[PDB]
């Protein structure tokens, strides 16, 4: 999606 | 309690000379900037941050740090051009190709993640990071035997990556870089996951939407088999690239569309043509469309597969946008065309939806389908049938229309109307 | 006839 933020893991 | 810092507690941090102080900090940063309500990138930016934050990217000794750097760095380049270009600007592009090398899977995924937020940017981020070398250590990490024994999530994410190095146009990707990079993609595309392939057909897409030339790159490696394959799957986020990809190689020559036909694209047409998501019937009528203005022999397999009658259907009731494409169909149809085949269409119930878009307040439809209609009516002159034919577009409300239009603001409008009246009513 | 995209 052109860009993506890394939310958890 | 790395949990809801202040920024200014981050910076005393990350100032200080202390290396696990230091990597409290950015761990705080990294969750301020995991955080789902208005991340603030623009104050970690304005605080200086991210040479700090770079730099700890280099720290093989503290591979922690690099982690959570590579993180926050990656949060910060998700963002705005402005945001992505200061990550950039803090040398982040050689830094992250360099941990694609690490030892430790978690921080060169990590690091792929961050490149593909970059690339992802546009056609310059994109082109920086393949100068920079990218593409050799990328590939690299799917060199092994079979895919299936890499961690899901770093499969997708190395997936997802490649693709957005395929993406954007205005100039489209390398053709040097294109080329090394087709081999893996076409493996990918045989992938199981979902998202994979997703992603692959994707980036396929994007290699296709160009010239004949850059189209013929990808269809020269095989894949439009496969890619029809995939036309047929359940997974709608798979079903959308692979159309996508598959309608843009039918805008390329006639041997390229061959090519499509030949693998069996047509027989999957009567679900995308009746698909219930509205997208996917507009890019299937879309193809209809480029696959009408090809040869005489390609009309043919069209009729052979029972596409005009769908065709006849999204004239008749679809969304706006997915009857203009259906239009376009017609007049390509009509336009190349035997006098036969013509004959078949209006058979299948053309005249009538045709004409109830005449209605429509949109003066390229009415354009295309003026043309149609004349090129119809130049098959009927042909067999000497005129006459039936404006008796059928009389009986179902079309030459009330048409005359209406002689009264048309636009020229083409009421020139191609009044001739029509003019030379059959 | 011409393609178009």
């Amino acid at each position: 999606p052109v860009k993506k933020e890394k939310i958890e893991e | 309690g790395t949990v809801n810092w202040s920024v200014e507690d981050i910076v005393k941090g990350i100032n200080s000379n202390n290396l696990e102080s230091q990597l409290q900090a950015t761990q705080a940063a990294r969750k301020l900037l995991s955080r789902e309500k208005q991340p603030p990138i623009d104050n970690i930016i304005r605080a200086g941050l991210i040479p700090k934050f770079v730099s700890f990217l280099g720290k093989t000794d503290c591979s922690p740090i690099q982690f959570e750097s590579a993180w926050a760095l990656t949060n910060i380049a998700s963002g705005t051009s402005e945001q992505t270009k200061a990550v950039v600007d803090g040398g982040a592009i050689p830094a992250f190709i360099s941990l694609l090398a690490s030892p430790h899977a978690h921080i060169s995924e990590q690091a792929v993640w961050a490149l593909g937020n970059i690339a992802g940017d546009g056609s310059a981020f994109r082109d920086l990071v393949i100068k920079h070398g990218a593409i050799d250590p990328l590939l690299a990490l799917l060199a092994v035997p079979d895919l299936s024994t890499l961690a899901c999530g770093y499969l997708r994410n190395l997936t997802w990556t490649l693709s957005n190095l395929c993406r954007n146009k205005n100039p489209a990707p390398p053709l040097d870089a294109v080329e090394q990079i087709l081999p893996t993609l076409v493996r990918l595309l045989h992938h199981n996951d979902p998202e994979v392939l997703a992603d692959s057909c994707w980036a396929i897409s994007y290699l296709t939407d160009g010239p004949n030339e850059r189209i013929e790159m990808v269809v020269k490696k095989g894949v439009v088999p496969q890619l029809v394959k995939l036309l047929g799957a359940t997974e709608l986020p798979i079903v959308t690239p692979a159309l996508r990809a598959i309608g843009n190689i039918v805008t390329g020559t006639d041997e390229q569309t061959q090519k499509v036909i030949d693998a069996g694209a047509l027989a999957v047409f009567p679900s995308l043509l009746t698909n219930p998501k509205t997208n996917i019937q507009k890019e299937a009528t879309w193809t209809m469309s480029n696959i009408t203005a090809g040869r005489q022999d390609q009309i043919q397999q069209v009729v052979n597969h029972g596409l005009v009658p769908f065709l006849v259907g999204v004239l008749s009731k679809a969304d706006f946008k997915t009857q203009k494409e259906a239009a376009w169909a017609i007049t390509n149809y009509t336009s190349g065309g035997t006098v036969e085949q013509i004959v078949y269409l209006v058979h299948c119930g053309i005249i009538e939806p045709l004409m109830n878009l005449l209605s429509a307040k949109d003066t390229k439809i009415i354009q295309v389908i003026l043309d149609a209609i004349s090129n119809i009516f130049q098959a009927a002159e042909k067999l000497g049938e005129t006459e039936k034919l404006s008796i059928m577009i009389e009986e179902c409300g079309g030459l009330d229309k048409i005359e209406a239009l002689q009264r048309h603001e636009n020229e083409s409008v009421y020139k191609a109307s009044l001739n029509l009246i003019e030379k059959y009513f």
